[PDB]
RNA sequence: UGACGGAAGGGCACACCAGGAGUGGAGCCUGCGGCUUAAUUUGACUCAACACGGGAAAACUUACCAAGACCGAACAGUAGAAGGAAUGACAGAUUAAGAGUUCUUUCAUGAUUUAUUGGGUAGUGGUGCAUGGCCGUUCUUAGUUGGUGGAGUGAUUUGUCAGGUUAAUUCCGGUAACGAACGAGACUGAAACCUAUUAAUUAGUUUUCUGCCUAUAAGACAGAAAACUUCUUAAAGGGACACAUUUCAAAAGAAAAAGGAAGCAUUCAGCAAUAACAGGUCUGUGAUGCCCUUAGACAUCUUGGGCCGCACGCGCGCUACAAUGGAGUUACUAGAGAGUACCGAGAUUGAAAUAGUUAAGGAAAACUCAAAAGAACGUACAUGACAGGGAUAAAUGAUUGGAAUUAUUUGUUUUGAACGAGGAAUUCCUUGUAAUAUCGAGUCAUUAACUCGAGAUGAAUACGUCCCUGCCCUU
């Protein structure tokens, strides 16, 4: 079997991790959600972007909101 | 506006009830288009019979 | 490199109360200053560990006019 | 505008310059070294 | 110091040039068409599908299934033709693929669900003329 | 050896290379030179000077001959070819005719394609705002 | 150098990097080291590794190490055939003569540091193979190698003792 | 009819098919992970959604 | 007779079952701040303050996707200013009232700032501050709990901004501090 | 009897494994004296099993050259500096991160003011 | 034809922007002081050469 | 008319090849019963035999631009002939 | 009190110096002005407008133009009206139009609404000199303040300073000031290390069995199996604080050197105060005030065109002017991205190429997804607009799309232009940085010469000063 959690909190799946612990728990590379966009609302003004990014955590074991849990 | 008689009784038959503002396509319950399902009820909220509270380009109408 | 007024006065605060406490070692200040004065980051305890320490050698050789022991 | 013919320190360069040859042709007298330059004495 | 396992134990360019003369009918095409798109020129070489069938049978030595496509990304060159930078393209299909065609007529290669791999045989042949420039190299 | 040869009622140089020196004629090019170098049988490497005019004969016969001597359809420069024929046989000075008379059969229909080539401006639709600024 | 291959002025020994130390002495000119990072440290660059560094200008020889590797190992070669000598000795020399003892600042004379003297000893150089072999027959690495060696004892035909003689004679006057 | 010819031209293809969800205007877009959120409306609701300015 | 073909559905993209990682999350952020605007338009007179998925819908919520602390609670808090406001109380007995109220109720300082057409035609606009409150750094993430609404008034638009900084029980301590024990 | 240890360039990683052997040195198979850019052969050469798997291709070089220098000393100490220090430490720079505004790192596009 | 003159101290940088030391050298010929402007990157321990030492550089 | 279409160019014969629009058989039909000028607004037709005779104006951006079919004006797109901005000065 | 000084003093910044790369000169892509047109929609015009509105516009977007239609006229009252308010319509004519728009014609459905007065409503219409929000800028440097106290009738001032030091009103110090708050710092993300811990798949290594191949004796490859964690992934910890030596400044600190993976705050970023502009946006918004248009519409929709129009001027860029190179063949090497019913597309096969017919796996460390610059190979090219340059054009071949003409993109042949390193001026940059060549993503039915990121080769020149442009303190 494979237990997969997957959320945007690294002490969340660390912690249901734990709590489920029996296989050790692997770490898929980590995937990071990058968003650039123009500060401003219109085209006036500087050349500024903001740097908008999400991970997303990723732990595999085999046998709270923002934390998905599922059975293979 | 002119709407089909089986049509109008059909929406408030199911009347809370949710439609798009995008006008091109048609509502994926009653299969008519998104303009007369607006246009017909738009003219219920003044008759004070819903609310009209719009939201993210979808109208919730819900007395 | 100078030191802020936050790691000044601290260290200076911790020792007037806790001067037989601490010694000339700096890596014996870094694990009581984590036990003796609760700062949540270990960057800012190096820094007044790094100070205390620095205060011991001239409050060895003599008195110093800010801390009074 | 130098017109230095095509038919008929060592380096296919200088052996061109005042034998008034092309360098193509300043290949073939040497042979009768690498693919980058040919160096000879 | 040095010895002999496989092909990897010569190097690349002179081992293709020993496998050259050893090879396979020639088309009609031969003489007509350059190895890709990004190209302008046909190539120099007269006896350029020998040498192009032996780095194509080498690079089926090193890689267990291999492909036409991946073969056309690895015989492919750049795409400068205009004012726009150049960006890599996809080298030519009927080339590569008539060639490992002709040498599946061999049987130095074969067809595997999910590629081209080399014969028994075609290890035999392979293995033994990378000895002699090997033998060579070392002399 | 020659440092000026005549083909097709056109000079070429003798110093370049054979492949090199045919793209002299106004319808031969790098590609083509090659081709027909390779139908004819003629050493690339060897200079067209020193070449004889024995092969003269065959290269202008290959060059207006060329559907015949085994030469790829997609390698002609006037394929489909109106006014009858369905070949190039561009290789002379003849690029310049064809040329010169499509633009006339395109113009004496007020084609719009035909028209820009009347005002000598860009045919392909390109933006004039800014390039193409010849002074006139 | 290539596994094939004295300073007069004492005001040059210290900083050339040439077989003082061990780290100096190398195979090869490719060495990543961080020589930029602080003043005075480009001293602890090998000679022929500054002289490589040089051959990769004007844009678009940017970064081409390899490409400048070669040129130089060839011209080396060239050099030692020209002269009998070490071409590592030979080039020394040229930077020792190839060296603008005095410079004109807003006019006003003054001298120039033993450091600038190594800048601009290779830097007059690298110009004179840059423009001789731009759109001529010589290959680069022939029209530095005899560059150099034109440079070693006097000649004037070199570049930089062209540009030596023009910027020292300046000076003369600006006094 | 009355309304035969009305938006009878078809959009399938796309640039004045895609609308932001809220903002409803069609230059701008984000479609990238399915957002369809044009810009001057996710930057707003960036923090809500989950994204930060981490770097 | 309508010549419509297109048809833009009414469902949600958390629920699909085939759906990748990076889209899932995506999607569940999305459905969040659709959610909570939402009903924030419909429980706007009782202060909904809040999502999870207020200081006699569900039918809604199919039909369209097929608090102690009051004080602390800044969308309530500033629905107060609002509805004040718009009750034409003065804008600075009306603010000071709520400030007060959020000042004895636990918050290390907070800040209302109120811009608009109050004194006139020409535009003004007053920023009231009570209590310690920092500006900068990644504490100010943690730290800080704010609520963006307009008023509207006759003569036009109000905006108020009304943020809060709270105190350690959201666990975590800031920047500075020391707080040396003694024995 | 064997040990293992690797070497690290900008990105080049050389995971060596030093071994008794009669002395042959290969890289990914193939052997040390047959490296593809002939030039950096001597610098290489300044029974393993090495495994360059990274970084470009003068990276792989230094990196190579840190798994045969720190593989002599790991299967010495467990059973240089005066000459290059970074043959037994890493360098470490890397490649830093573009920002909005500029082509580069620092670069920035040209202004215009008329 | 030139005399060598060591480096003893820098006095500092002028000359409008600053690319001209004033250092001070003593002529190991001679052991005389004499006081010049520098035109580089300088050390003290770095030894110059002069062709000429009759200039007392002083910028007045 | 089938087999002329081959004989065209590449993108003459690709946009035959896929199936008639509407508009376009609706458009030869009246130019089958009519000649008298017929105005359209489709700069989209391809030049085909079926029309040689027909005199057909074609809306540039404002007016309807009178063109007679010739047989040297072949399978050249319809739209050609009728220009949509003054020149130039 | 502030602002200003062709006033002084002290500091700082690629501001300049020492330099690199340049742009300006040529062709082309793109934006702006101008002229033209029916329209060539419009905002912005010093830094703080001009590859900017994430603006790569065939249709839509779309705001402009020519036509055509059209209500998206709620609600309330009247008239009319199931013996019909009205709506839709095949055929002919009209119309580009298969808009029954209208007309000849009768056939369907039925108060869903026609004419009516008020009245809302609608608008990429105006007004950013009526506003909110967001953003830029002053201003990326170090600045700002109130509680009590001292001075002045008062605006106000001290606190917030002599000196030294610092990246920093950061500190040592000084003191009618004392005690504080914000700003800096502190803080968050990435990079620089862990042969110690935790783990082992979809990462890797090792070992073993089976088959095959060559050597002189080691190994290679393929198909399996089942072990370890150096690499890889990534959690918790640890790890540097200039501690510590020498010198310099009883003090804050500064400069080598050694050690270290790491020593300029270690580097790059993020957040970033008080006060202010009547700086940009009502053309992002069902956020909005006022005014304007409101059945012959400035609302909406369809068709066709335009934003691409060229006598010239300016800004951002790409390709070039070659031998440190171009053309042909060979071996190669990454990193970060992205992916569904349909998306990313493996393998087979048709051919000269773009591309076509069938077609696995993959909601992904699993499948697809793949490097060129540079390197090596030849008795190739030899310095000549040559084979440098690839514009301009002529033929033809395919894809996307309802549609490719005013070429969407691209293949084959042919065509062979200016361009011989660029005047005054002017921009960016201090270390894995500049530069060079390339890859991914955003936009995306189809379209990068743009932007946002990613690696790969790896320079030169400084360790300084206010001379220019400018900041910040003090008389």
């Amino acid at each position: 079997i494979t237990i997969t959690i997957t959320s945007t909190k690294v002490k969340a799946v660390e912690s249901l991790c734990a709590e489920v612990k029996v296989k050790g728990p692997v770490r898929i590379p980590t995937k990071t959600l990058r968003i650039t966009t123009r500060k401003t609302p219109c085209g006036e003004g500087s050349k500024t972007w903001d740097h908008y990014q999400m991970r997303i955590y990723k732990r595999v074991l085999s046998m709270e909101p923002g934390v998905e849990l599922e059975v293979a | 506006m002119r709407i089909a008689t089986k049509d109008i009784i059909a929406i408030y038959k199911q009347l809370c009830i949710v439609c798009h503002k995008d006008f091109v396509c048609l509502h994926p319950v009653f299969g008519i288009p998104n303009l007369q399902v607006f246009m017909l009820m738009k003219g219920l909220a003044t008759k004070k019979c819903v609310k009209e509270t719009c939201n993210w380009r979808c109208l919730y109408w819900t007395n | 490199g100078v030191r802020t007024k936050t790691v000044k006065r601290a260290a200076r605060n911790i020792i007037e109360k806790y001067y037989p406490l601490l010694t000339l070692d700096f890596h014996t200040n870094k694990r009581v200053v984590d036990e003796v004065a609760v700062v949540e980051t270990k960057r800012l305890r190096n820094k007044i560990a790094g100070f205390i320490t620095h205060l011991m050698r001239r409050i060895q050789k003599g008195p110093v006019r800010g801390i009074s022991f | 505008k130098l017109n230095n013919a095509v038919l008929f320190v060592i380096t296919p360069a200088v052996v061109a310059d005042r034998m008034k040859i092309t360098c193509s042709l300043a290949k073939i007298l040497l042979k009768d070294v690498d693919n980058h330059i040919w160096i000879y004495t | 110091m040095h010895h002999f396992s496989n092909i990897k134990d010569v190097v690349a360019i002179d081992f293709i040039k020993a496998y050259a003369e050893h090879l396979l009918e020639i088309p009609e095409w031969v003489d007509t068409v350059k190895t890709g798109m990004c190209k302008e020129l046909a190539p120099l070489n007269p006896d350029w599908i020998y040498i192009r069938a032996a780095a194509i049978a080498r690079k089926v030595y090193l890689n267990n299934g291999i492909g036409v496509m991946a073969l056309r990304r690895a015989y492919g060159d750049q795409y400068n033709k205009h004012y726009n930078p150049s960006h890599r393209t996809l080298g030519s299909g009927k080339v590569n693929r008539y060639i490992l065609q002709q040498l599946e007529k061999m049987g130095i290669v074969a067809k595997i669900q999910s590629g081209r791999s080399l014969t028994k045989e075609g290890r035999k042949d392979m293995d033994k003329i990378a000895f002699q420039v090997y033998k060579e190299h070392e002399a | 050896f020659q440092h000026m040869l005549r083909v097709c009622n056109t000079n070429l140089d003798g110093r370049r290379k054979v492949p090199y020196a045919l793209t002299g004629i106004k319808g031969c090019g790098r590609r083509y030179a090659y081709l027909v170098c390779k139908r004819a049988g003629i050493d690339v490497n060897k200079r067209a000077g020193l070449m004889t005019p024995a092969e003269i004969e065959k290269i202008v016969d290959i060059l207006n001959n060329p559907l015949n001597y085994k030469i790829p359809v997609w390698f002609l420069n006037r394929q489909k070819d109106n006014k009858d024929g369905k070949d190039s046989q561009l290789i002379a000075n003849a690029v310049e005719t064809r040329l010169r008379e499509d633009i006339e059969a395109l113009k004496k229909m007020r084609a719009h394609r035909g028209l820009r080539h009347y005002w000598g401006l860009r045919v392909r639709g390109q933006h004039t705002k800014t390039t193409g600024r010849r002074g006139r | 150098l290539f596994n094939k291959w004295t300073v007069s002025d004492i005001s040059l020994k210290e900083l050339l990097a040439i077989n003082s130390k061990l780290k100096y002495q190398v195979f090869l000119p490719h060495t990543a080291g961080r020589y930029q990072i602080k003043p005075f440290r480009k001293i602890q660059c090998p000679i022929v590794e500054r002289l490589v560094c040089c051959m990769m200008q004007h844009g678009k020889n940017s970064g081409k190490k390899l490409l400048a590797m070669r040129v130089v190992e060839e011209s080396f070669e060239i050099i030692h055939l020209l002269t009998e000598k070490n071409p590592i000795q030979v080039l020394v020399d040229a930077i020792i003569n190839a060296s603008p003892r005095e410079d004109s600042t807003r006019r006003q004379a003054v001298d120039v540091s033993p450091l600038r003297r190594i800048n601009q000893a290779l830097y007059l150089m690298t110009m004179g193979c840059r423009s001789a072999a731009f759109r001529n027959s010589k290959t680069l690495a022939e029209c530095l190698a005899d560059e150099i060696v034109n440079a070693s004892k006097s000649n004037t035909a070199s570049f930089a003792i062209k540009k030596k003689e023009d910027m020292e004679r300046v000076a003369k006057s600006n006094r | 009819g009355s309304y035969s010819i009305y938006n009878a031209h078809p959009r399938n293809y796309g640039n004045g098919s895609r609308t932001c969800r809220k903002c409803g205007a069609r230059k701008g877009l984000i479609r990238k992970y399915g957002l369809d959120l044009c810009r001057r409306c996710f930057r707003e609701k960036a923090v809500e959604i989950g994204f930060q300015k981490l770097d | 007779m309508f010549c419509l073909t297109k048809t833009k559905a009414l469902n949600v993209d958390v629920l699909k079952t085939n759906i990748s990682r990076k889209h899932k999350f995506v999607a569940d952020g999305v459905f969040y701040a659709e959610l909570n605007e939402l009903l924030q338009r419909e429980l706007s007179a009782d202060g909904y303050s809040g999502v999870e998925v207020a200081t006699d819908l569900t039918n809604l919520l199919i039909a369209r996707f097929g608090v102690l602390a009051r004080g602390l609670c800044p969308v309530s808090q500033a629905e107060s200013i609002k509805y004040k406001i718009a009750e034409g109380l003065p804008v600075r007995r009306a603010v000071g009232s709520v400030m007060r109220l959020i000042m004895d109720s636990g918050a290390k300082g907070c800040e209302v700032s109120i811009s608009g057409k109050l004194r006139g035609q020409r535009a003004q606009g007053m920023v009231f501050k009570e209590g310690y409150m920092i500006k900068s750094g990644n504490a100010t993430r943690q730290f800080y709990s704010s609520a963006v609404r307009c008023v509207l008034l006759r003569m036009g638009i109000i905006g108020i901004k009304v943020t809060i900084m709270l105190d350690t029980d959201p666990s975590g301590k800031n920047g500075p501090a020391a707080r040396i024990p003694d024995v | 009897k064997s040990v293992q240890v690797f070497g690290k360039k900008k990105t080049a990683i050389a995971v060596c494994l030093c071994k008794e052997g009669k002395g042959m040195i290969r890289v990914n198979g193939v052997p040390l004296d047959l490296i593809n850019p002939p030039v950096l052969r001597i610098k290489v050469f300044e029974d393993l099993k090495i495994r360059v798997t990274g970084g470009g291709q003068v990276a792989q070089a230094y990196a190579i050259r840190q798994a045969i220098a720190k593989a002599l000393i790991a299967y010495n100490q467990k059973f240089f500096l005066e000459y290059d220090r970074t043959l037994l430490v890493a360098d470490p720079r890397r490649c830093e991160a573009k920002k909005f505004g500029g082509p580069g790192a620092r670069a920035k596009y040209q202004k215009s003011y008329r | 034809p030139v005399i060598y003159a060591q480096v003893t101290e820098i006095l500092g940088r002028t000359g409008s922007r600053g690319g001209v030391l004033q250092v001070r050298c003593d002529i190991m010929g001679e052991n005389r002081q004499i006081l010049r402007n520098v035109k580089g990157p300088i050390r003290v321990g770095d030894i110059l050469t002069l062709l000429e030492a009759e200039r007392e550089a002083r910028r007045l | 008319e089938a087999d002329f279409v081959k004989m065209l160019d590449a993108r003459a014969r690709r946009s035959y090849r896929r199936s008639p629009k509407l508009k376009h058989e609706r458009l030869v039909k009246k130019l089958l019963k009519i000649p008298k000028l017929v105005k359209t607004h489709c700069r989209d037709k391809i030049i085909l035999p079926n029309m040689i005779g027909s005199v057909i104006g074609v809306y540039n951006g404002k007016s309807f631009t009178t063109v007679e079919i010739k047989p040297e004006m072949l399978g050249h797109y319809l739209g050609e002939f009728s220009i949509t901005y003054k020149p130039v000065t």
